[PDB]
RNA sequence: GGAUGACCCCAGGCGGUAGGGGAGCGUUCCCGAUGCCGAUGAAGGCCGACCCGCGAGGGCGGCUGGAGGUAAGGGAAGUGC
RNA sequence: GUGGAGCCUGGGAGUGAGGGCGCGAGCGAUAACGUCCGCGUCCGAGCGCGGGAACAACCGAGACCGCCAGCUAAGGCCCCC
RNA sequence: CGUGAGGGAAAGGUGAAAAGAACCCCGGGAGGGGAGUGAAAUAGAGCCUGAAACCGUGGGCUUACAAGCAGUCACGGCCCCGAGGGGUUGUGGCGUGCCUAUUGAAGCAUGAGCCGGCGACUCACGGUCGUGGGCGAGCUUAAGCCGUUGAGGCGGAGGC
C-alpha cells in the first residue's frame, strides 16, 4: 500500500526544488521531517507542505501506519512557465521564465 | 501575395538587423501568407466531338443488348404515379430491384412512380446518355423512348 | 567421424546429426543428396586430392528458406546519391544423415 | 483538393529514429542526425561486408602459420605442399583442423612436405 | 573585449557532469539532551529553549 | 560452422636470456611470443600470448656506431623541453629500458597493447623474481 | 522456348554529377457508394524481434483512442521537406 | 570488325569557371600547386575499392546484391602488419 | 505598435447529459488524497485525440590508464524472451558529419540550436512535337438557343 500526495503549478523553478527533493527519498517520514525543518533553502517549505499531505493522506485514508511510514519515492516535473519581459539595454526586451513545478511525494510503509 | 490582406511595407531592413531578409508578410514563405500556384476557378468542361458521343451512345446500349439486360415495352399498365403501382408493374416485368434499372420513358407520371426507388434511375429519352446507361446493370425502355434513342444515334 | 565436404563454393565439418545452412540447391524438400569429400577424420584420416574417389556424405533436405532481410545502403556527400536495398539470402537447410567413406 | 502533410512527414521521421536507436545523444532523437548517422552507418556496414572476408582470412593464415611453424615449416611453404599435392581444403577448413584436430594437421603438412 | 560566446551547445552528458558537485549535504543534526529533538549542534534547542543544560530562550 | 574461439588459457611463463642478442631481431620475436601468434587459437582480440622474462638485458647488443648515434628522445610538453638520451647513457643508467622501449615499438597501439607489455618482465643481470611462476627457458 | 508477360533455360549488360527516359509508392479530393468496413471499436496515436515488397511502402498483432473510414478499377491535384 | 557501333528525322536537355599528370611548343627566369595552346589520360562525375604513412587526379583497378570459399594486380612478406 | 496617415495579431473542441465532484482528510491558499458522478475522470474544467523536441523518477547493461564524425564488422561478458532472437558494450579491425558552392571541402568556405507544423516548376490562352481515340477529302463547331436540375442536344457563323 503506498500513499501519494502532489503539489501541482508551485511557482519555484524545478531545478532548484530538486535538491531539496533529493535529500528526502528513500527516507524515513520521521528523518524526512527533520532534513527538511533545517535545510536552508525556500524548497523546504513546499517539500514539507507535500511530505506531510501525503502522511495525512496514507493514514486518514490508506490505512497506513505512521510510524512505518517512508518516501518511496519523489520527484519535481515542470510545470507550464511564467513568461515575463526584462528589459535590458537599448531597448532590447528579454525574456525571463519564471518556472513552475509539479512536486509529488510518495509514502510506503517499511514492515518490520 | 498580392490578393492578402497585409501591407505591401518591408517589414524589416534589408541589411545589418542579423535576421533573413524580407519584403511584405505576404509572401507565400510567411505562416498566413499568399499561396503559391493555388487553385482558381475553372472551367473544366470541354467539346467533346459529337460523332464520339453518339457513337457513345450507341455501344453502351450495344453493350447492354449484348447482355441480354436490354428490355423494351409498350407501355406501363396501370402505374399513374404512385410507387407502389410501379411496384407491381416492375414485378411482372422481372424487375424485382435485385438489379439497378435506368428507366427511360417520355411518360411523366412513370417516371414519378419509380424516381424514389434506390435501385432506379429514371431518365427522358432526351437525356439518354452513356454515363447513366453504364452506371446501371439493366436497360428499360419505351418504344417511343426506343425511337428518339435510334433518331440521336442515326 | 566428420568429414569436410563441399558445397556452394565454400568448404564445411559435417557430422551425422548436423544441422546445416548451405546456398540454395534444387532438391525438393524431404528429399536426400549427397555431398563432394575433401577429407575425412575422427577414427581414420583419408586425404583427398581434391576430393576422395569412394566417399560421399548423405544429406536429407531439411527445406529452403530466405535469409534475415540485410539492408544494403549505398550513399556519396555532396551529390545527392542514396540507394536503400533489401536482401534476403535463400539458403537450403540440410540435416546430416551418414558419412559413407 | 488541398493535401496538406497531415501524416506523412511524422511516419517518415519514426522510420529514421526507430533505425537510430542505440545512438549517443542526439544522433537517436533528432531526426537530422540520426538520418546523417545512418548514412554512414550503411556504407560502414557494406565495406565491412567485404572488409569481414579479408579479416577472417587474415585470422586463419595466422593460425595457420603458428600450426605449421610447430611442425617444422612457414606458411608459405605449406601452402605451395598443398598446391602440389592437390589438396584443396580452404583456410577455414585448415585453422579448424590445426586447432580442432591436430593429427590431420599433422597429416596435411606431411603430405605438403612430401608433394614439394 | 569582443563578447565572447559558447561555440557551441552544452551536451546533455556534458551539461550534467557539470553538475555532479551540486547535491545538497544533509543538515547536521543532533538530540537535544532534554526533549530529545533533532536540532544543529552548538545552537539553543528551538523546541524547548535549553542549552547547556539549562533554560535559555522562551520557545 | 564458425570459427573457433578459444576460452580462457592459462598463460605460459617464458625465460629468455638477452646476453650477446642482437637488440631489434630479439624484440620482434618477444614481441611475437607477448602477442601469442605463435599459438595455433590465437584471437586478436583478447590478452593470450605469454609472459616473457628476459635477463641480462644489460648485455643486448647492437651493430654500427649506435652506441653512441642511437638517441631516445623525450618531450616535457614544456618549452626546450626535448631531452636527448644517447644509448651509452640508458645503458649506463637504466639498461632494462633498451629492451622494453624496442619491444613495446613492436606492439600494437591501444588498450590490448598496451596490456601485452605489462606481461612482459625485463631484467639486467641473470637473475629474476618470477621462479614462482616457473618460467621455461626459450632458445631464440 | 511458349506463342505473345504464363514461366523456365542459356547468355551478356547493370560506378556515376549536370541531364534524358522508364516503372512504381504515398498524400487530398471525385466516380465506384442509397454500397461496403465500423462501439464485438473508424480515423489518428504508441509498440512489434512477425508477414509481403528491391524500394518508396503494404499487411498483421498488442496497447491507446472513441466515430468515423472506404476496395478492385478509374478520375483530378494546394500531393511527399 | 554486330558494337549501349554507325547513319537519317524528330522530342527533351545540360554544358559553354575546369583541373592534375605525361608528351610536344610558346610566354615566364632551361621559376611557380604559374600561364597559354596541341595529342593523350585520369579527377570532374569513380572524395567507391588495393598500393603509395596520411593525400581528387602517381601505380593497381571500372564497385548489381549476398558468402566466416578460391586466384591474382600494384605493392609487399623482421615486429607494429 | 505609430504624433499621424497607417500598421495589425494571437485565441475553436469536457461529457450523451453538468450528472461541473456534497461531505471528510493535509494545506493560509494553491494543490492534492478519499468519498461521489460518469460507459470512460491521465473525459475534472490548466478538460477530445494528445506526436516531437525538451525535463524527471524507476529498472537492465555499461563506464574513472582513456584519444573520439561516435558508427560499423567480429568475438566475448552480463541481462531479458523462450541450435533462435532482443538489449547492453569490453576488446580487436575499419572509418574525414549533412547540405551548398567549387578545378578541388572533414575541411579552419555557406547554411542549420533542436523539434513540430507552413514552405518553391502552376494555371489560362496560343504554339510545337509525341501519343490514346473519333471521323477522313474532309474534320470541326463559337456565341447562343432548347432541355436537364450533377441529361443531354441543337447551333456551320467561323476555323484548319
Ligand atoms: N425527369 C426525370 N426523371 N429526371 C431525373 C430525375 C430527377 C431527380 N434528380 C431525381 O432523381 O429524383
Ligand atoms: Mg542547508
Ligand atoms: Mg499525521
Ligand atoms: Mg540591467
Ligand atoms: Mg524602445
Ligand atoms: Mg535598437
Ligand atoms: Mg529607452
Ligand atoms: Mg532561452
Ligand atoms: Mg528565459
Ligand atoms: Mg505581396
Ligand atoms: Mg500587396
Ligand atoms: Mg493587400
Ligand atoms: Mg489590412
Ligand atoms: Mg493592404
Ligand atoms: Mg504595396
Ligand atoms: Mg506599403
Ligand atoms: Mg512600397
Ligand atoms: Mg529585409
Ligand atoms: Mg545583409
Ligand atoms: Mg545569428
Ligand atoms: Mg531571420
Ligand atoms: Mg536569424
Ligand atoms: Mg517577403
Ligand atoms: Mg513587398
Ligand atoms: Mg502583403
Ligand atoms: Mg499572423
Ligand atoms: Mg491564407
Ligand atoms: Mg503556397
Ligand atoms: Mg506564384
Ligand atoms: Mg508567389
Ligand atoms: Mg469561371
Ligand atoms: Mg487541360
Ligand atoms: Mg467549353
Ligand atoms: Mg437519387
Ligand atoms: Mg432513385
Ligand atoms: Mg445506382
Ligand atoms: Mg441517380
Ligand atoms: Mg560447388
Ligand atoms: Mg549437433
Ligand atoms: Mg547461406
Ligand atoms: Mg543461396
Ligand atoms: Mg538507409
Ligand atoms: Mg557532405
Ligand atoms: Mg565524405
Ligand atoms: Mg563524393
Ligand atoms: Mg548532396
Ligand atoms: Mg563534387
Ligand atoms: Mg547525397
Ligand atoms: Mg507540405
Ligand atoms: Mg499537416
Ligand atoms: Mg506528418
Ligand atoms: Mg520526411
Ligand atoms: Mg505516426
Ligand atoms: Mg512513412
Ligand atoms: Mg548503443
Ligand atoms: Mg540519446
Ligand atoms: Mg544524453
Ligand atoms: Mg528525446
Ligand atoms: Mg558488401
Ligand atoms: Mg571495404
Ligand atoms: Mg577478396
Ligand atoms: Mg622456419
Ligand atoms: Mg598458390
Ligand atoms: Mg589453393
Ligand atoms: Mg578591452
Ligand atoms: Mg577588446
Ligand atoms: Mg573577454
Ligand atoms: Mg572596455
Ligand atoms: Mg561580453
Ligand atoms: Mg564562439
Ligand atoms: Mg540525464
Ligand atoms: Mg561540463
Ligand atoms: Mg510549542
Ligand atoms: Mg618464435
Ligand atoms: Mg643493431
Ligand atoms: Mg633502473
Ligand atoms: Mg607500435
Ligand atoms: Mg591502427
Ligand atoms: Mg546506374
Ligand atoms: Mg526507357
Ligand atoms: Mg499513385
Ligand atoms: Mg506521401
Ligand atoms: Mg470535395
Ligand atoms: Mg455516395
Ligand atoms: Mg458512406
Ligand atoms: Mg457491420
Ligand atoms: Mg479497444
Ligand atoms: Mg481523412
Ligand atoms: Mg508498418
Ligand atoms: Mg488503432
Ligand atoms: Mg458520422
Ligand atoms: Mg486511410
Ligand atoms: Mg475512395
Ligand atoms: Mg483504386
Ligand atoms: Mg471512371
Ligand atoms: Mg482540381
Ligand atoms: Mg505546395
Ligand atoms: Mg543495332
Ligand atoms: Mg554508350
Ligand atoms: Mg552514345
Ligand atoms: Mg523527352
Ligand atoms: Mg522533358
Ligand atoms: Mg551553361
Ligand atoms: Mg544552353
Ligand atoms: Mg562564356
Ligand atoms: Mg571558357
Ligand atoms: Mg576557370
Ligand atoms: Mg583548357
Ligand atoms: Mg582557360
Ligand atoms: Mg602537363
Ligand atoms: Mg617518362
Ligand atoms: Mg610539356
Ligand atoms: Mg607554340
Ligand atoms: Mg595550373
Ligand atoms: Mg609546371
Ligand atoms: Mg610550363
Ligand atoms: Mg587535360
Ligand atoms: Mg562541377
Ligand atoms: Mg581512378
Ligand atoms: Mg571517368
Ligand atoms: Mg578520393
Ligand atoms: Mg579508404
Ligand atoms: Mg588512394
Ligand atoms: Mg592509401
Ligand atoms: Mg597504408
Ligand atoms: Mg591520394
Ligand atoms: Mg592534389
Ligand atoms: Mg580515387
Ligand atoms: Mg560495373
Ligand atoms: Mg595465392
Ligand atoms: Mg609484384
Ligand atoms: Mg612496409
Ligand atoms: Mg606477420
Ligand atoms: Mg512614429
Ligand atoms: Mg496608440
Ligand atoms: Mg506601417
Ligand atoms: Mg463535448
Ligand atoms: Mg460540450
Ligand atoms: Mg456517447
Ligand atoms: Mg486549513
Ligand atoms: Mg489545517
Ligand atoms: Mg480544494
Ligand atoms: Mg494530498
Ligand atoms: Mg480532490
Ligand atoms: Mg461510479
Ligand atoms: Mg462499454
Ligand atoms: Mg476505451
Ligand atoms: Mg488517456
Ligand atoms: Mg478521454
Ligand atoms: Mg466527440
Ligand atoms: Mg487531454
Ligand atoms: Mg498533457
Ligand atoms: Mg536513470
Ligand atoms: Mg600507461
Ligand atoms: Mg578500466
Ligand atoms: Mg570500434
Ligand atoms: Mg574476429
Ligand atoms: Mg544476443
Ligand atoms: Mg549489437
Ligand atoms: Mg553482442
Ligand atoms: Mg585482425
Ligand atoms: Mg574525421
Ligand atoms: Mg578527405
Ligand atoms: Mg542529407
Ligand atoms: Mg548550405
Ligand atoms: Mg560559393
Ligand atoms: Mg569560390
Ligand atoms: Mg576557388
Ligand atoms: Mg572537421
Ligand atoms: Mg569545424
Ligand atoms: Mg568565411
Ligand atoms: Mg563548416
Ligand atoms: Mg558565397
Ligand atoms: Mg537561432
Ligand atoms: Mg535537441
Ligand atoms: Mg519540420
Ligand atoms: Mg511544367
Ligand atoms: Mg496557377
Ligand atoms: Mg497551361
Ligand atoms: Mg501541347
Ligand atoms: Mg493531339
Ligand atoms: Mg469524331
Ligand atoms: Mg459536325
Ligand atoms: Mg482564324
Ligand atoms: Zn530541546
Amino acid at each position: 500500500m503506498e500513499a501519494k500526495a502532489i503539489a501541482r503549478y508551485v511557482r519555484i523553478s524545478p531545478r532548484k526544488v530538486r535538491l531539496v527533493v533529493d535529500l528526502i527519498r528513500g527516507k524515513s517520514l520521521e528523518e524526512a521531517r527533520n532534513i527538511l525543518r533545517y535545510t536552508n533553502k525556500r524548497g523546504a517549505y513546499f517539500v514539507a507542505k507535500v511530505l506531510e499531505s501525503a502522511a495525512a493522506n496514507a493514514v486518514n485514508n490508506h490505512d497506513m501506519l505512521e510510524d512505518r511510514l517512508y518516501v518511496k519515492a519523489a520527484y519535481v516535473d515542470e510545470g507550464p512557465a511564467l513568461k515575463r519581459v526584462l528589459p535590458r539595454a537599448r531597448g532590447r526586451a528579454d525574456i525571463i521564465k519564471k518556472r513552475t513545478s509539479h512536486i509529488t511525494v510518495i509514502l510506503g510503509e517499511k514492515h518490520g | 501575395r498580392g490578393e492578402v490582406a497585409y501591407s505591401g511595407r518591408k517589414i524589416w531592413p534589408q541589411k545589418h538587423t542579423g535576421r533573413a531578409r524580407h519584403g511584405d508578410i505576404g509572401a507565400p514563405i510567411f505562416v498566413g501568407g499568399g499561396v503559391v500556384f493555388g487553385p482558381k476557378p475553372r472551367d473544366y468542361s470541354y467539346t467533346l466531338p459529337k460523332k464520339v458521343r453518339k457513337k457513345g451512345l450507341a455501344m453502351a446500349v450495344a453493350d447492354r443488348a449484348r447482355e441480354g439486360k436490354l428490355l423494351l415495352v409498350e407501355a406501363f399498365a396501370g402505374v399513374n404515379g404512385k410507387t407502389k403501382e410501379f411496384l407491381a408493374w416492375a414485378k411482372e416485368a422481372g424487375l424485382d430491384g435485385s438489379e439497378s434499372v435506368l428507366l427511360v420513358t417520355g411518360n411523366e407520371l412513370v417516371r414519378r412512380a419509380a424516381r424514389n426507388l434506390p435501385w432506379v434511375v429514371t431518365l427522358a429519352p432526351e437525356g439518354l446518355n452513356v454515363y447513366d446507361i453504364v452506371r446501371t446493370e439493366r436497360l428499360v425502355m419505351d418504344l417511343d423512348a426506343w425511337e428518339v434513342f435510334q433518331n440521336r444515334i442515326g | 567421424m566428420f568429414a569436410i565436404v563441399k558445397t556452394g563454393g565454400k568448404q564445411y565439418r559435417v557430422e551425422p546429426g548436423l544441422k546445416l545452412r548451405v546456398e540454395k540447391l534444387d532438391a525438393e524438400p524431404g528429399a536426400t543428396v549427397e555431398l563432394p569429400v575433401l577429407l575425412l577424420g575422427g577414427e581414420k584420416t583419408v586425404v583427398g586430392t581434391p576430393v576422395v574417389e569412394g566417399a560421399s556424405v548423405v544429406a536429407e533436405v531439411l527445406g529452403h528458406g530466405r535469409g534475415k532481410k540485410i539492408l544494403v545502403s549505398k550513399f556519396k556527400a555532396k551529390v545527392q546519391y542514396r540507394r536503400k536495398k533489401g536482401h534476403r539470402q535463400p539458403y537450403t537447410e540440410l540435416l546430416i544423415k551418414e558419412i559413407r567413406g | 483538393p488541398r493535401a496538406k502533410t497531415g501524416v506523412v512527414r511524422r511516419r517518415k521521421h519514426k522510420k529514421i529514429l526507430k533505425l537510430a536507436k542505440g545512438y549517443w545523444g542526439l544522433r537517436s532523437k533528432s531526426f537530422r542526425k540520426a538520418r546523417e548517422t545512418l548514412f554512414a552507418a550503411g556504407n560502414y556496414a557494406y565495406a565491412h561486408r567485404k572488409r569481414r572476408k579479408r579479416d577472417f582470412r587474415r585470422l586463419w593464415i595466422v593460425r595457420i602459420n603458428a600450426a605449421c611453424r610447430q611442425h617444422g615449416l612457414n606458411y608459405s611453404t605449406f601452402i605451395h605442399g598443398l598446391k602440389k599435392a592437390g589438396i584443396e581444403v580452404d583456410r577455414k577448413n585448415l585453422a579448424d583442423l590445426a586447432v580442432r584436430e591436430p593429427q590431420v594437421f599433422a597429416e596435411l603438412v606431411e603430405r605438403a612436405k612430401a608433394a614439394q | 573585449a569582443k563578447h565572447p560566446v559558447p561555440k557551441k551547445k552544452t551536451s546533455k552528458a556534458r551539461r550534467d557532469a557539470r553538475r555532479s558537485h551540486h547535491a545538497l549535504t544533509p543538515p547536521t543534526l543532533v538530540p537535544c539532551p532534554e526533549c530529545k529533538a533533532m536540532k544543529p549542534p552548538h545552537t539553543v534547542c528551538p523546541e524547548c529553549g535549553y542549552y547547556a543544560g539549562r533554560k535559555v530562550l522562551e520557545v | 560452422m564458425k570459427t573457433y574461439v578459444p576460452k580462457q588459457v592459462e598463460p605460459r611463463w617464458v625465460l629468455i636470456d638477452a646476453e650477446g642478442k642482437t637488440l631489434g631481431r630479439l624484440a620482434t620475436k618477444i614481441a611475437t611470443l607477448l602477442r601469442g601468434k605463435h599459438r595455433p587459437d590465437w584471437t586478436p582480440n583478447v590478452a593470450m600470448g605469454d609472459f616473457v622474462v628476459v635477463v641480462n638485458a644489460d648485455k643486448i647488443r647492437v651493430t654500427g656506431k649506435k652506441l653512441e648515434q642511437k638517441i631516445y628522445t623525450r618531450y616535457s610538453g614544456y618549452p626546450g623541453g626535448l631531452k636527448k638520451i644517447p644509448l651509452e647513457k640508458m645503458l649506463a643508467t637504466h639498461p632494462e629500458r633498451v629492451l622494453e622501449h624496442a619491444v613495446k615499438g613492436m606492439l600494437p597501439k591501444g588498450p590490448l597493447g598496451r596490456r601485452l607489455f605489462k606481461r612482459l618482465k625485463v631484467y639486467a643481470g641473470p637473475d629474476h623474481p618470477h621462479q614462482a611462476q616457473r618460467p621455461e627457458k626459450l632458445e631464440v
